[PDB]
């Protein structure tokens, strides 16, 4: 089908724009391409706006999406905000079948976008170790102190598979509930290394 | 003839070995090149330009660690790009002054797919490029050996999955009943995958998309989706777990369902979106 180029999207704060590759496989279909970005709520907010909003991919093809800053600087500057980027692909309306029962499936793909403040004093390797838990005897509670957030994943209390999860900054993320183990994806969608789980 | 390098670390005339340190593109991306121009960094005279002239040839090109297993690619010798890792000696190329000219290699590398995360480690041997220099005089022929290490991580952000779904399905029937749907989804790098439905829909449980033909309409009918037998809502995250290489079946089935008064025969057709989201 149609497939982006990342599994996230950062986006610089100042920066007029955010290039973002997509790319069709299928040697015989084209798509309509649409894109679009949602805040943390699931609202078609316009506080960012993708370029060109809407284009043909015939056959193999690949191509480039721009995002642009529509905010008007009124986000907050001292702690990333999260964003939801899709890229839908309409498929041609299929004349031959006009007259048969069918079902048509519109692929998209939804990534994170994080809007990134130009002044964080500590960067953005610095923040997984970062992180801090607080235990109950129902919960185990992540409290992500840094001004990033933090995709815990591969999260291990000794024996025991907890949820993954997805801890705001300077705020914290609550999990069913020894020894903590954990992981984090970074900006490249890569794993970062296997963590101590350091409590409060 | 010798040569030294941007560092001032220099292998004499009988020719010999270097360290060669480069500084590179921190992140490639699996369509892009990586180029790692060595002519700013290796560079040589001839001694006696006057009397002797100097050949000189890229002998061999081999790759080690990262760029060895996540990278193709080639390698430009003096306007001629060549297989590298390379298959044979290239052509001459003629050192004709005294004053240090560069050596005109760059390696051009294009990460794989399957490569992700570090795909050249910082502190690594990426590369070894044998210069062999001959002449017009003597039976001279030495090996200036130029070790190729990374100072810096190469990072290969990891690309979003490929969803193969072999039609654009027919769903007759035009009965009144049930057909998988094929659809598979493949990542060239393990991740965990979610997917929720999206359309318009009929009903109160919201697992039923709308009739849309506008041709010769059924009516009554809408079309629900199941994996293996599990009715999707719209809008209910379905979580796959870690999808890698192999492709995983969604394991959906199309089917008929009711959403109102009389059913009348006549085309069904919907359209409904399937959103994979992204860790």
């Amino acid at each position: 089908g149609v497939a982006l180029g990342a599994t996230r999207v950062i986006y610089p704060a100042g920066q007029k724009q955010v290039q973002l590759a997509v790319t069709n496989n299928d040697e015989n279909s084209t798509y309509l391409i649409q894109s679009w970005v949602e805040n943390a709520d699931g609202v078609k907010d316009g506080r960012f706006i993708v370029t060109p909003p809407l284009f043909a991919m015939k056959g193999k093809k690949e191509n480039t999406l721009r995002i642009l800053d529509a905010t008007n600087n009124q986000l907050p500057q001292d702690r990333e905000s999260l964003f939801w980027m899709n890229v839908k692909a309409i498929p041609s309306m299929d004349k031959s079948k006009l007259t048969e029962n069918t079902l048509q499936l519109a692929i998209i793909s939804r990534i994170k976008l994080y809007y990134r403040p130009a002044k964080l004093a500590l960067p953005p390797d610095q923040a997984a170790e970062k992180l801090r838990f607080r235990r109950s005897a129902n919960s185990l509670t992540l409290i992500n102190p840094t001004p990033y957030y933090l995709t815990v994943t591969e999260l291990n209390a000794g024996t025991r598979v907890l949820e993954n999860a997805l801890v705001p900054p300077m705020g914290e993320s609550a999990v069913k509930l020894s020894n903590i183990t954990y992981r984090t994806i970074n900006d490249y969608g890569a794993l970062t290394p296997k963590m101590t789980g350091v409590m409060e | 003839f010798a040569c030294k390098t941007a560092n001032g670390t220099a292998i004499p005339i009988g020719g010999g070995s270097a360290n060669v340190y480069v500084n590179l593109a921190p992140v490639v991306n699996v369509g892009q090149n990586l180029v790692v121009d060595l002519s700013t960094q290796i560079f040589c005279h001839n001694d006696y330009p006057e009397t002797i002239t100097d050949y000189v040839t890229l002998q061999r090109g081999s790759a080690y660690g990262g760029v060895l297993s996540n990278f193709s690619g080639t390698v430009k010798y003096s306007g001629s790009s060549y297989p590298f890792p390379t298959t044979s000696e290239t052509p001459r190329v003629v050192y004709n002054s005294r004053t240090d000219k560069p050596w005109p290699v760059a390696l051009y590398l294009t990460p794989v797919s399957s490569a992700g995360g570090v795909a050249i480690k910082a502190g690594s041997l990426i590369a070894v490029l044998i210069l062999r220099q001959t002449n017009n005089y003597n039976s001279d022929d030495f090996q200036f050996v130029w070790n190729i290490y990374a100072n810096n991580d190469v990072v290969v952000p990891t690309g979003g999955c490929d969803v193969s779904a072999r039609d654009v399905t027919v769903t007759l029937p035009d009965y009144p009943g049930s057909v998988p749907i094929p659809l598979t989804v493949y990542c060239a790098k393990s991740q965990n995958l979610g997917y929720y439905l999206s359309g318009t829909t009929a009903d109160a449980g919201n697992s039923i998309f709308t009739n849309t033909a506008s041709f010769s309409p059924a009516q009554g009918v809408g079309v629900q989706l199941t994996r293996n037998g599990t009715i999707i809502p719209a809008n209910n995250t379905v979580s796959l777990g870690a999808v890698g290489t192999s492709a995983v079946s969604l394991g959906l089935t199309a089917n008929y369902a009711r959403t109102g008064g009389q059913v009348t025969a006549g085309n069904v057709q919907s359209i409904i979106g399937v959103t994979f989201v992204y860790q």
